């Protein structure tokens, strides 16, 4: 997370840590759904050319508080999108891993929420703005605490016009634009991570992306694009309700 | 619900509130940005 702040404690009890086994690496955020299901990018498990091709026995997430009750769960199994195109341009950058069982849930540790349709078109809406938070860069090349940044999503038509990578109906965009005057942006390897949004409603926070990918981090005219979890919502509910 | 309590295990109903903050009445240090965000 670039020109982000301090997170507080308990502040994103969903947050994930998806490590490297062999050896240990921290190799992406995520965010815990349920007690025993995990949210994630594709490109985390799954990415030929940066040598990425996990095995379910190949990771370990951690869950909770920062170094005592702080959770640390195997997996039990790893789900990657069927349609992923980690050949062109990331479409449908998500993945679920099911722990090998369930945590219990705690001060420290809660799930967010999935959106549904009434949700997801009443916030998910240009200008309005969401949160990211990650154990990522803190400038274009680490944090010792998470990170957090809230950013307001943009409409398509500028997201398209800021890069020349083919952007689908899978994405969305968030940021400031150059003049808005606040900065701020995920940035590798925030990959994975939530970009949550409180409900003014419920006063429940929601996920309704995922950290996928971006050009350099946190430059003008620039935004981040983020796996657009509702759409996809489908496909979470097929494996969840398949398994 | 969406999701079949046995397959996708506990939280569907319990989710989105944080025992830290909504559940004891605190606001976190910046939420008030996103709410801030929805009127106009
Ligand atoms: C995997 C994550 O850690 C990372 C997130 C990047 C977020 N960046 C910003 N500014 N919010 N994703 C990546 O690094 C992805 C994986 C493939 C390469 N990549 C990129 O973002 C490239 N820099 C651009 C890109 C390459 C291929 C397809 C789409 C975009
Ligand atoms: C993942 O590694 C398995 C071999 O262990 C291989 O069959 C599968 O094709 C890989 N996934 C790719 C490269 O997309
Ligand atoms: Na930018
Ligand atoms: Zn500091
Ligand atoms: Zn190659
Ligand atoms: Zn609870």
């Amino acid at each position: 997370i670039v020109e982000g702040s301090d997170a507080e404690i308990g502040m994103s009890p969903w947050q994930v840590m998806l490590f490297r086994k062999s050896p240990q690496e921290l190799l992406c955020g995520a965010s815990l759904i349920s007690d025993r299901w995990v949210l994630t990018a594709a490109h985390c498990l799954l990415y030929p050319p940066w040598d990425k091709n996990f095995t379910e026995n190949d990771l370990l997430v951690r869950i909770g508080k920062h170094r005592n009750i702080e959770k640390i769960s195997m997996l039990e199994k790893i789900y990657i999108h069927p349609r992923y195109n980690w050949r062109e341009n990331l479409d449908r950058d998500i993945a679920l891993m099911k722990l090998k069982k369930p945590v219990a849930f705690s001060d420290y540790i809660h799930p967010v929420c999935l959106p549904d349709r009434e949700t997801a078109a009443s916030l998910l809406q240009a200008g309005y703005k969401g949160r990211v938070t990650g154990w990522g860069n803190l400038k274009e090349t680490q944090p010792s605490v998470l990170q957090v940044v809230n950013l307001p999503i943009v409409e398509r038509p500028v997201c398209k016009d800021s890069t020349r990578i083919r952007i689908t109906d899978n994405m969305f965009c968030a940021g400031y634009k150059p003049d808005e005057g606040k900065r701020g942006d995920a940035c590798e390897p925030d990959s994975g991570g939530p970009f949550v949004m409180k409900s003014p409603f419920n006063n429940r926070w929601y996920q309704m992306g995922i950290v996928s990918w971006g050009e350099g981090c946190d430059r003008d005219g620039k935004y981040g694009f983020y796996t657009h979890v509702f759409r996809l919502k489908k496909w979470i509910q097929k494996v969840i309700d398949q398994f | 619900t969406f999701f079949n309590p046995r397959t996708f295990g506990s939280g569907e109903a319990d989710c989105g509130l944080r025992p830290l903050f909504e559940k004891k009445s605190l606001e976190d240090k910046t939420e008030r940005e996103l709410l801030e965000s929805y009127i106009d």
